[PDB]
């Protein structure tokens, strides 16, 4: 609901809300993110192709 | 080496690695034959032309 220039910061700038782990057998949450280095634009849409 | 980073990860210290490799041996063989008469009339001095 904030402004758009915060939406643009907040996509790049903080981790988004719990996204899925990778190089496991399935997908965990995300609490330490070490070596997180992942972008997502859905979240930003709310929409699924 | 390693890289310094700003998260609370645990480190990794100095590291180090050792590798040996060794020889692998090779052998070759022939066979050749040759008859006696050969042989032996390269002991004896030849009488006649």
């Amino acid at each position: 609901n904030r402004g758009l220039y915060n939406m643009v910061n907040e996509y790049s700038q903080r981790l988004g809300g719990h996204p899925a782990t990778s190089n496991t057998e399935v997908q965990f949450v995300v609490i330490a993110g070490t070596d997180v280095f992942l972008e997502q634009p859905c979240s930003f849409l709310q929409e699924a192709f | 080496p390693t890289i310094a980073h700003g998260d609370g990860r645990r480190p990794s210290k100095q590291r180090t690695f050792i590798v040996v490799k060794n020889c692998h041996k090779h052998h070759i063989s022939t066979e050749m034959e040759l008859s006696m008469l050969d042989l032996e009339i390269l002991h004896s001095i030849p009488e006649t032309p």
